[PDB]
């Protein structure tokens, strides 16, 4: 069996399942960038830009 | 003109005071010897103005617009009272009746919600 290390070589030689892995990896980055904007927003006191 | 209930109800006119025609625009004789009545005073707010809390620092608090979410719900009207001559010439209106007040609810901005009660009883 593959080592744990090198499972994800399952795609080299698999252009649709490596554009697949590279589509979700995107999704989870700007799920993260969406969800911490909310975050912020939910936390962020903007009454005063000054102090 | 003289419209009716029918005409009017639902429409939002119902919160509108009566409006004058722009050429009416003369005056109204007053008789030292006589006695007059304001037979009915319609107020109807178009804005709402909340002074914002300025921080311990401060430097000034200015006047915030504000949302209304209450609908058309706002005016006085059918407020009545006499109308004194003074001596000194001047006159004043003393409120005895009337829709004299409505509460309202406008939102400012980042969600605060401040009601009041628009008012001038007495
Ligand atoms: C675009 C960046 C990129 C890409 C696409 C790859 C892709 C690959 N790497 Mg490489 N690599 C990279 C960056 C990258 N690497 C960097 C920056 C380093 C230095 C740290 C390495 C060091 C490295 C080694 C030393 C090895 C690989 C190997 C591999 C292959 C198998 C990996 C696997 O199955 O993981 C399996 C991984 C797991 C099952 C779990 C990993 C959990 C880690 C420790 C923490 C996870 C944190 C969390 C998920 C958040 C992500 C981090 C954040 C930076 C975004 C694969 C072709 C392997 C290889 O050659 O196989 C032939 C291998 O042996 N890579
Ligand atoms: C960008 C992320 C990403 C992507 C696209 C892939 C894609 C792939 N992986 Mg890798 N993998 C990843 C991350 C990723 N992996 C990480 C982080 C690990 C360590 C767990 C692994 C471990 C791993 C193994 C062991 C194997 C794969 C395999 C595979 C393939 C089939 C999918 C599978 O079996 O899922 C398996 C991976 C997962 C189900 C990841 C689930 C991680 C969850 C969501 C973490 C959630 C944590 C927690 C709930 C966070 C919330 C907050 C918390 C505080 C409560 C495919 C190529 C398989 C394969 O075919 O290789 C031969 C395989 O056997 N992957
Ligand atoms: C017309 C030519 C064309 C165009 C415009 C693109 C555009 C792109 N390719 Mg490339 N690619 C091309 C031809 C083309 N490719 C050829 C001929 C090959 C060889 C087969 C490849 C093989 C290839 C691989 C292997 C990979 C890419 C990836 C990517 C994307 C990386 C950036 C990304 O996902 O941004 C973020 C995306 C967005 C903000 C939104 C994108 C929305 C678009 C407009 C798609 C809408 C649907 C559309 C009909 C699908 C076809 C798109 C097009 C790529 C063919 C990018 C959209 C990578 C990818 O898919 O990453 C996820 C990737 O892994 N390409
Ligand atoms: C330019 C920025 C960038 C780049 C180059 C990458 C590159 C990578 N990310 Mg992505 N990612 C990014 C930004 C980026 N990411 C952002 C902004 C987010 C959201 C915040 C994510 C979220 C994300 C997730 C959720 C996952 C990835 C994964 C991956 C890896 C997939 C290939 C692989 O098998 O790695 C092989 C692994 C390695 C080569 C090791 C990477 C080691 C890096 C340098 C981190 C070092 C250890 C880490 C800091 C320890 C965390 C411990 C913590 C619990 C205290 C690759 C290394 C996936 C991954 O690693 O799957 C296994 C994965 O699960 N990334
Ligand atoms: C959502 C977020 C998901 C994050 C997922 C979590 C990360 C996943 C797991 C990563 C941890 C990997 C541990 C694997 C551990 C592991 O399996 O090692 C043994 C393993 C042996 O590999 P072989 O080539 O023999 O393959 C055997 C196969 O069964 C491997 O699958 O070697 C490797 O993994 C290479 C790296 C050695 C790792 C060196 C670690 C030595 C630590 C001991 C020293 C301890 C400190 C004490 C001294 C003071």
């Amino acid at each position: 069996g593959l080592p744990w290390y090198r499972v994800h070589t399952v795609l080299i030689n698999d252009p649709g399942r490596l554009i697949a892995a590279h589509l979700m990896h995107t999704a989870l980055v700007a799920g993260w960038a969406g969800s911490m904007a909310l975050y912020e927003l939910a936390t962020f006191d903007p009454s005063d830009p000054v102090l | 003109q003289t419209l009716t209930y029918d005409d009017i109800v639902g429409t939002g006119l119902a919160n509108k005071c009566p409006t004058l025609d722009d050429t009416a625009r003369g005056a109204y004789p007053i008789d030292s010897s006589q006695t007059y009545r304001i037979a009915r005073l319609c107020l109807q707010p178009t804005t709402f103005l909340v002074k914002e809390e300025p921080k311990n620092k401060r430097q000034e608090a200015e006047f915030v617009p504000t949302k209304l979410v209450t609908r058309e719900t706002t005016s006085l009207d059918q407020i009545q009272g006499e109308l004194k001559v003074n001596s000194d010439g001047s006159l004043t209106f003393v409120e005895e009746d009337g829709i004299d007040f409505q509460p309202v609810t406008v939102q400012m901005a980042g969600g605060e919600r401040i009601p009041l009660l628009f008012t001038v009883k007495n």
